[PDB]
RNA sequence: AGUAGAAACAAGGCC
RNA sequence: GGCCUGCU
């Protein structure tokens, strides 16, 4: 019914910025799972985790069904696999 | 040869033989109009309704041996199922357009000579010269005027004998036309249409239209001439006059 | 702000924008089921408007008939059919005096026509009630069936080919003990004297559809074939009479009607001095046909035909004699529904005489109870008055007599009146020195009308000062004003064929521009819309478009094949070159010089299997029933092309017991085609004579083989073969 | 004398002569000598023609009996023995093939050698007078004439005798056989002179038998026979009989004129009852459009693919649920039908090429929604008579309903401008005359005025929907068919665009009569909540299907988006008339052009440009609580176009009746306003005639309210 | 149910 | 289930 394709992951330095996107073909959002930790909510569309407030901004275009996540002021603690949800994407690695 | 042969074939079967024997010549018309088909009360509604069907028109049986049953993609052009009360077969409208793109061709040079009235209208209009439009109230008064601009000063019956002698010289009967105007008209329209093969009936109808005078009552303002009345819709209006001079003058 | 178009009349006079008050852009009302209720209501209403007459029982038909003539004078303004014989005879006498020589002349031309008329003239008519099958059939079919039955019964005077002889046979049939008819389900059935009398005196009732301008539906009638010849002769006399009367407007067209109305109003007002006041009454007659007694028409015609040969008087009197005893078939019947058992049923009207009244509602129950006494053999006697305008012209004659009876020579008073009468409608201009004079004049006119069985509809009539009035949807306001809303329904595809529809549409636009003052820009818009609808109806689009249809492929290949694509007809997917200047030119001739010779030859090919021409009458004549008027025929200019095909027929006869009619049709058409090939003039001039088919055909075969050898293709071998084949068919006809 | 023709002559000739006898219509019993004389003439014609053959030479071959061969040519070919029509047929054919001259009378034979006619006549009198007699009867004749006479003599001009003399000996032997056989009979007391050329007849049309008795029962009450009545009529003369009965007639029979003043006319009463409902076949004021911005033209394209592409342009679909029920049907059926339509639309989207026309499955849902198998089965009366419930069809006056304010607002917004051009006109011949240029400029002005009008959009919607419905009914008579409501417009920027209002499911359409009804179910998207004017949607079922976000300065609205679903029906006549809605444009613009021409007849100049640009002149085209409001000519154009469109949409017998009976009163009121002393004979009757047309149709009730308002504003 | 409105449709008949 | 008709 929906298929979810993520993009924009990779390798970034401390204090840097990275932009994830999710193409979907109700609520949609981004979750992350770090090694040995449970899967946590990052942002959904808005609502935001306290760890990422003032640093990460989610937006949604309903025309193109696309949910961007702008991540600024990145830290080592933000190293995780990031998953889109609407149904789950495959997950995109983010390494700070 | 053929004609008497289908005559004999008809007389072979008892019913047609009886019809031919007991029916007198005078009743010809009656039995020819004898039909179960009622005259349509609302032609537009059914023409808009029938054209949505397949095989909505009718054509002679000969179409089955000039036009293929189907076109390139397989759209059927004609059907072999005959009409209700005739030997004609129901066919699709494509069989018309097909006939206009790959059907047999002929020499249509003589149609201008037959349809004299319409081509004369076209020639008269093609060489016409328009003028300025003047806006002023027009006092349209109703008058009896002749619409046909080619009438040869003959009535319906008066020219009917001429038409028969021109087209059907043998069925004239007693009448031999006395007026010499009719003599010259017969000579001209005989030598002109000597081998035209459109149809005797249409030739007679168009000769009747051309030669016979016809008159109708219309609201006119000025003009009053035969050539100026056919364009009465273009030269005279409610509050405007359009000066016009047909090509003839 | 709320939009309200009617307020537009506060600035534009009513007549200058009357077109807005004609909702002729929607579907007109239609009847759905039986017309029996309307027929019964009309019969009862006609019989109760003449209740005070005298009752009798016909010794021949055994039906009850009501004669109100010379009955008590009306004492109320309700409709009354109590016409007085002496008054109407005096009115006709004054009509003759004011127009000396009218009756004698008209009778002379009518006598000429009657004694030279032929039987085939009866075929030129629409549906007629065939009594051989008790149903409506085309005029030609009914005439043929009646002639066949007469010949089978021994009445063969019609073989003389004269309509007068056919009527002689018809009357002689009235005195026969037992006739025989044919029925298919073939069975030969015997009809006694009375049954045949009632079958010949009966009318078939139907419901009129496509009637705009009233909330309720009406019923109309169609007579048989025995009485149509007398009606034809009587109407010929009445037309010849009315053509000599300027106050009549029935035998003329619309523009002539307007011209005569303008002339009469100008004559009445202009001759009136400053002292005389003038008033116009826009009068409609309530229950016009129901209050006209056929006996009074008999009186009028016998006064008209005074001092004439007795045979002429008899033949012209036969018609009203039969109308006075006319019967009406109740109709199709009544359909019942049972929702508890979920079923429906259709009972024929002939059961109304005996069927119980438990199934009928209160209104229909009372109508049946009131009409039952008049039921004789499934049909109701309708002696008191005419059913539906069969004698239009005689009614117009009576109205014109009333109009002329106030020429100021018979009024004997300062007031006087004139006007124009067309059956069921009239305009009356009355002048008098004072309002009292006008009132007296109108009162006396109304009173005189009530003495002739004619009633004035007070609800649909009004009187104002002269200069503004109405007449048959023609609104006069110091000069007639165009409407254009009456002709709106005629702006679509007529439905004849492609070329015919194109020519008819352009010609209608042209005519409405000439007569109904259609504007130039409006005419161009009408042309554009008509072309759009024409292309969308016949699936013939411009060809350069990608509109996929059932005909878009062949059209597109023809388009790509043609070099000069401007010459293609709109029927074949070509551009439209029509304009205000080209509305009087056929499409073929307008595009003749632009067509490619190959396409031109393929289009206008005589050997095309689509074009079919039957008779000179049906070459380029199209019957378009105009809105708010009787069926009319139009001459349309068109060139015989491959697009002149004729459409498919009904084809539903195959499921009916009347299936053998199609075989007879086919055989008759085969014989007619053979005769035409033998006699080429068969179509243009209908052949005459008393010989039989095969005689003429074989003898002409003899002669034509002879002469076509004396110069032509034939050879001695073939000529002798034809001669001996003629002998063979001769001996075959022997046996 | 007839015994002679019984005895001697062969059958062939006697029946030929009998048919010639019938030809001119005289009877054989009165004078028979003519029969014998002309039958002998015919016999000599045969005996002279037969037994005479020719071959490729001249020099006729004479054989007593024609042998079997192709050589059976006849020397002389007979003229007489035929009807007049055929005799003249042979005459004309011979003249046209032989190039000879046409005689004015009937010849008897034709010959090849001399290529000409023979008129044989054997008279009782001697030849040398009868010859020149018939010669001076025939004008300037080259046809050779030859006659015999009983004495045995022969003669001819040119001294010419055209064949063998033994044949002529035959002729005269036959002749004297005739003569000295009458000798045994004895007929010459009249044989020489028995015919003198009598031609006279009187036409007899006698009334007798039953038809006479009928004539005796079709007279005035106090007459006994047609003879007596005709005698009375012939003896009747005018002696002032109309005056006597006029004086005797009661004076209550009058046509008194009631003056019509400003205070006379009363407002038309409107019926009272439940509010009026919606009758249109599609949403007019509450329609919503899903678009693609494609470059295709109106007819260009394929419906299903365009509809699917337009619907995919919208996001926010929700599971549908009931919002406002039909109140008389089964709303779950409508819900299931909507979901079925969506599912099958996806099914088409999946496969290879979108079909031009799709058929849907006949589930119970649409079986109920389309009214299938609900017509009562037709049976015979003799089998259903004891059923108590069996009665007539319900035939009574329709239910009474009072006017509501929704139709007024619908008409108000039907005359408003739009952001699109809803008319793409066809091509016309290039204008050549100045009048054609004026017409084209006028037409361009009106098109600019009316194209951006909701009335034109309604016209296109109705035309397309009815055309598709009629074509589907005529093609797919049996099987339910899906048709997306499509209308193509052009934006202000000029980009073409498509619009999808919804879908129509056509059902079984075996339409025989013009009144037979085809039922369909219509679904249309909208944003208008049906909870505010429920009485206008009595026959609709409205679901909630999604949410729409249209850009607005108030954040973004995120309005609900509902689906109006209903079961409707039409007929062949209704479809045909709804597919000719474009003539509303005509009606309206003809009215406006008549206005323009009438005003321009005053000032000798075309007045269109200043009317459409300056907008100085205005007409009363509506009333506001402040008073009557006037608008420019363009607003009048749009108002008249909307009036015509609504006439075509809400057409009914009520509309026709009210229009006629209110045009009458409008003419009376106009006469009053013109100071023409109008008068009426029965105004109450006219009022009752008008008021009986107002029953339940919203359009006619709105027209009546408009008429009442016009009366109130008029008469001042 | 629906269309429609003084009576009808919501297929007909034939096997 | 198979076939016929759509103004008769």
């Amino acid at each position: 019914q929906v298929q979810l394709q993520e993009s924009g992951g990779g390798l970034v330095q401390p204090g840097g910025s990275l932009r994830l996107s999710c193409t979907a073909s109700s609520a949609m959002g981004w979750y992350r799972q770090a090694p040995g930790k449970e899967r946590e909510l990052v942002a959904r569309i808005t609502n935001f985790a306290d760890s990422v407030k003032d640093r990460f901004t989610i937006s949604r275009d309903a025309t193109e069904n696309t949910v961007v996540l702008q991540m600024n002021s990145l830290k080592a603690e933000d190293t995780a696999v990031y998953y889109c949800n609407g149904l789950w994407g495959q997950g995109t690695q983010v390494t700070v | 040869m053929e004609r008497i042969k289908e005559l004999r074939d008809l007389m072979s079967q008892s019913r047609t033989r009886e019809i031919l024997t007991k029916t007198t010549v005078d009743h010809m018309a009656i039995i020819k109009k004898y039909t179960s088909g009622r005259q349509e009360k609302n032609p537009a509604l059914r023409m808009k309704w029938m054209m949505a069907m397949k095989y909505p028109i009718t054509a002679d049986k000969r179409i089955m041996e000039m036009i293929p049953e189907r076109n390139e993609q397989g759209q059927t052009l004609w059907s072999k199922t005959n009409d209700a009360g005739s030997d004609r077969v129901m066919v699709s409208p494509l069989a018309v357009t097909w006939w206009n793109r790959n059907g047999p061709t002929t020499s249509a040079v003589h149609y201008p000579k037959i349809y004299k009235t319409y081509f004369e209208k076209v020639e008269r209009l093609k060489h016409g010269t328009f003028g300025p439009v003047h806006f002023r109230n027009q006092v349209k008064i109703r008058r009896r005027v002749d619409i046909n601009p080619g009438h040869a000063d003959l009535s319906a019956k008066e020219a009917q004998d001429v038409i028969m002698e021109v087209v059907f010289p043998n069925e004239v009967g007693a009448r031999i036309l006395t007026s010499e105007s009719q003599l010259t008209i017969t000579k001209e329209k005989k030598e002109e249409l000597q081998d035209c093969k459109i149809s005797p009936l249409m030739v007679a109808y168009m000769l009747e239209r051309e030669l016979v005078r016809k008159t109708r009552f219309l609201p006119v303002a000025g003009g009053t001439s035969s050539v100026y009345i056919e364009v009465l819709h273009l030269t005279q209006g409610t509050c405007w006059e359009q000066m016009y001079t047909p090509g003839g003058e | 702000m709320d939009v309200n178009p009617t307020l537009l009349f506060l600035k534009v006079p009513a007549q200058n924008a009357i077109s807005t008050t004609f909702p002729y852009t929607g579907d007109p009302p239609y009847s759905h089921g039986t017309g029996t209720g309307y027929t019964m209501d009309t019969v009862n209403r006609t019989h109760q408007y003449s209740e005070k007459g005298r009752w009798t029982t016909n010794t021949e038909t055994g039906a009850p008939q009501l004669n109100p003539i010379d009955g008590p004078l009306p004492e109320d303004n309700e409709p009354s059919g109590y016409a007085q014989t002496d008054c109407v005879l005096e009115a006709m006498a004054f009509l003759e005096e004011s127009h000396p020589g009218i009756f004698e002349n008209s009778c002379l031309e009518t006598m000429e026509v009657v004694q030279q008329t032929r039987v085939d003239k009866l075929t030129q008519g629409r549906q007629t009630y065939d009594w051989t099958l008790n149903r409506n059939q085309p005029a030609a079919t009914a005439l043929a069936n009646t002639i066949e039955v007469f010949r089978s019964n021994g009445l063969t005077a019609n073989e003389s080919g004269r309509l007068i002889d056919f009527l002689k046979d018809v009357m002689e049939s009235m005195d026969k003990e037992e006739m025989e008819i044919t029925t298919h389900f073939k069975k030969k059935q015997r009809l006694n004297k009375r049954s045949y009398l009632i079958r010949a005196l009966t009318l078939n009732t139907m419901t009129k559809d496509a009637e705009r301008g009233k909330l309720k539906r009406r019923a109309i009638a169609t007579p048989g074939m025995q009485i149509r010849g007398f009606v034809y002769f009587v109407e010929t006399l009445a037309r010849s009479i009315c053509e000599k009367l300027e106050q009549s407007g029935l035998p003329v067209g619309g523009n002539e009607k307007k011209a005569k109305l303008a002339n009469v109003v100008r004559k009445m007002m202009t001759n009136s001095q400053d002292t005389e006041l003038s008033f116009t009454i826009t009068g409609d007659n309530t229950k016009w046909n129901e209050n006209q007694n056929p006996r009074m028409f008999l009186a009028m015609i016998t006064y008209i035909t005074r001092n004439q040969p007795e045979w002429f008087r008899n033949v012209l009197s036969i018609a009203p004699i039969m109308f006075s005893n006319k019967m009406a078939r109740l109709g199709k019947g009544y359909m019942f529904e049972s929702k508890s058992m979920k079923l429906r049923t259709q009972i024929p009207a002939e059961m109304l005489a005996s069927i119980d009244l438990k199934y009928f509602n209160d209104s229909t129950r009372k109508k049946i109870e009131k009409i039952r006494p008049l039921l004789i053999d499934g049909t109701a006697s309708l002696s008191p008055g005419m059913m539906m305008g069969m004698f239009n012209m005689l009614s117009t004659v009576l109205g014109v007599s009333i109009l002329n009876l106030g020429q100021k020579r018979y009024t004997k008073t300062t007031y006087w009146w004139d006007g124009l009468q067309s059956s069921d409608d009239f305009a009356l201009i009355v002048n008098a020195p004072n309002h009292e004079g006008i009132q007296a004049g109108v009162d006396r006119f109304y009173r005189t009308c009530k003495l002739l069985g004619i009633n004035m509809s007070k609800k649909k009539s009004y009187i104002n000062r002269t200069g503004t009035f109405e007449f048959t949807s023609f609104f006069y306001r110091y000069g007639f004003v165009a409407n254009f809303s009456m002709e709106l329904p005629s702006f679509g595809v007529s439905g004849i064929n492609e070329s015919a529809d194109m020519s008819i549409g352009v010609t209608v636009i042209k005519n409405n521009m000439i007569n109904n003052d259609l504007g130039p820009a409006t005419a161009q818009m009408a042309l554009q819309l008509f072309i759009k609808d024409y292309r969308y109806t016949y699936r013939c689009h411009r060809g350069d478009t990608q509109i996929q249809t059932r005909r878009s492929f062949e059209i597109k290949k023809l388009w790509e094949q043609t070099r000069s694509k401007a010459g293609l007809l709109v029927s074949d997917g070509g551009p439209n070159l029509y304009n205000i200047r080209n509305l009087h030119i056929p499409e073929v001739c307008l595009k003749w010089e632009l067509m490619d010779e190959d396409y031109q030859g393929r289009l206008c090919n005589p050997l095309n299997p689509f074009v079919s021409h039957k008779e000179i009458e049906s070459v380029n004549n199209a019957v378009m029933m105009p809105a708010h008027g009787p069926a009319k025929n139009m001459e349309y200019d068109a060139v015989a092309t491959t697009h002149s095909w004729i459409p498919k027929r009904n084809r539903s006869i195959l499921n009916t017991s009347q299936r053998g009619i199609l075989e007879d049709e086919q055989m008759y058409q085969k014989c007619c085609n053979l005769f035409e090939k033998f006699f080429p003039s068969s179509s243009y001039r209908r052949p005459v004579g008393i010989s039989s088919m095969v005689e003429a055909m074989v003898s002409r075969a003899r002669i034509d083989a002879r002469i076509d050898f004396e110069s032509g293709r034939i050879k001695k071998e073939e000529f002798a073969e034809i001669m001996k084949i003629c002998s063979t068919i001769e001996e075959l006809r022997r046996q | 004398m007839e015994d002679f023709v019984r005895q001697c002559f062969n059958p062939m000739i006697v029946e030929l002569a009998e048919k010639a006898m019938k030809e001119y219509g005289e009877d054989l019993k009165i004078e028979t000598n003519k029969f014998a004389a002309i039958c002998t003439h015919l016999e000599v014609c045969f005996m002279y023609s037969d037994f005479h053959f020719i071959n490729e030479r001249g020099e006729s071959i004479i054989v007593e009996s024609g042998d079997p061969n192709a050589l059976l040519k006849h020397r002389f070919e007979i003229i007489e023995g035929r009807d007049r029509t055929m005799a003249w047929t042979v005459v004309n054919s011979i003249c046209n093939t032989t190039g000879a001259e046409k005689p004015k009378f009937l010849p008897d034979l034709y010959d090849y050698k001399e290529n000409r006619f023979i008129e044989i006549g054997v008279t009782r009198r001697e030849v040398h007078i009868y010859y020149l007699e018939k010669a001076n009867k025939i004008k300037s004749e080259k046809t050779h004439i030859h006659i015999f006479s009983f004495t045995g003599e022969e003669m001819a001009t040119k001294a010419d005798y055209t064949l063998d003399e033994e044949s002529r000996a035959r002729i005269k032997t036959r002749l004297f056989t005739i003569r000295q056989e009458m000798a045994s009979r004895g007929l010459w007391d009249s044989f020489r002179q028995s015919e003198r050329g009598e031609e006279t007849i009187e036409e007899r049309f006698e009334i007798t038998g039953t038809m006479r008795r009928l004539a005796d029962q079709s007279l005035p009450p106090n007459f006994s026979s047609l003879e007596n009545f005709r005698a009375y009529v012939d003896g009747f003369e005018p002696n002032g009989y109309i005056e006597g009965k006029l004086s005797q007639m009661s004076k209550e029979v009058n046509a008194r004129i009631e003056p019509f003043l400003k205070t006379t006319p009363r407002p038309l009463r409107l019926p009272d009852g439940p509010p009026c409902s919606q009758r249109s076949k599609f949403l007019l004021m509450d329609a919503l459009k899903l678009s693609i911005e494609d470059p295709s033209h109106e007819g260009e394209g394929i419906p299903l693919y365009d509809a699917i592409k337009c619907m995919r342009t919208f996001f926010g679909w929700k599971e549908p649920n009931v919002v406002k029920p039909h109140e008389k049907g089964i709303n779950p059926n409508y819900l299931l039908a909507w979901k079925q339509v969506l599912a099958e639309l996806q099914d088409i989207e999946n496969e290879e090429k979108i079909p031009k026309t799709k058929n849907m499955k006949k589930t119970s849902q649409l079986k109920w929604a389309l009214g299938e198998n609900m017509a009562p089965e037709k049976v015979d009366f003799d089998d259903c008579k004891d059923v108590s419930d069996l009665k007539q069809y319900d035939s009574d006056e329709p239910e009474l309903r009072s006017l509501a304010s929704w139709i007024q607002s619908e008409f108000n917004k039907a005359c408003e401008l739009t952001d699109s051009s809803w008319i793409e006109l066809d091509e016309i011949g290039e204008d050549v005359a100045p009048i054609e240029h004026i017409a084209s400029m006028r037409r361009n002005y009106f098109t600019a005025e009316v194209s951006h009008c909701r009335a034109t959009e309604y016209i296109m919607k109705g035309v397309y929907i009815n055309t598709a419905l009629l074509n589907a009914s005529c093609a797919a008579m049996d099987d339910f068919q899906l048709i997306p409501m499509i209308s193509k417009c052009r934006t202000k920027e000029g980009r073409r665009k498509t619009n999808l209002y919804g879908f129509i499911i056509k059902g079984r359409s075996h339409l025989r009569n013009d009144t037979d009804v085809v039922n369909f179910v219509s679904m249309e998207f909208s944003l208008t909540d049906p909870r505010l004017e429920p009485h206008k949607w009595e026959k609709y079922c409205v679901l909630e299907i999604g949410d729409m976000l249209l850009r607005s300065a108030i954040g973004q609205v995120s309005r609900p988006m509902f689906l109006y679903v209903r079961t409707n029906g039409t007929s062949k006549i209704k479809m045909k008339w709804g597919m000719e809605m474009r003539r509303c444009l005509l009606q309206s613009l003809q009215q406006i052009e008549s206005m323009i021409e009438a005003e321009s007849s005053v000032k000798e100049k075309d007045m269109t440009k200043e009317f459409f640009e300056n907008k100085s002149e205005t007409w009363p085209i509506g009333e506001s609580p402040k008073g009557v409001e006037e608008g420019s000519i363009g607003k009048v154009c749009r108002t008249l176009l909307a009036k015509s469109v609504f006439n075509s949409l809400y057409a009914s017998p009520q509309l026709e009746g009210f229009s006629a009976e209110s045009r009458k009163l409008l003419l009376i009121v106009q006469a009053l306003r013109d100071n023409l002393e109008p008068g009426t004979f029965d105004l109450g009757g006219l009022y009752e005639a008008i008021e009986e047309c107002l029953i339940n149709d919203p359009w006619v009730l709105l027209n009546a309210s408009w008429f009442n308002s016009f009366l109130t504003h008029a008469l001042r």
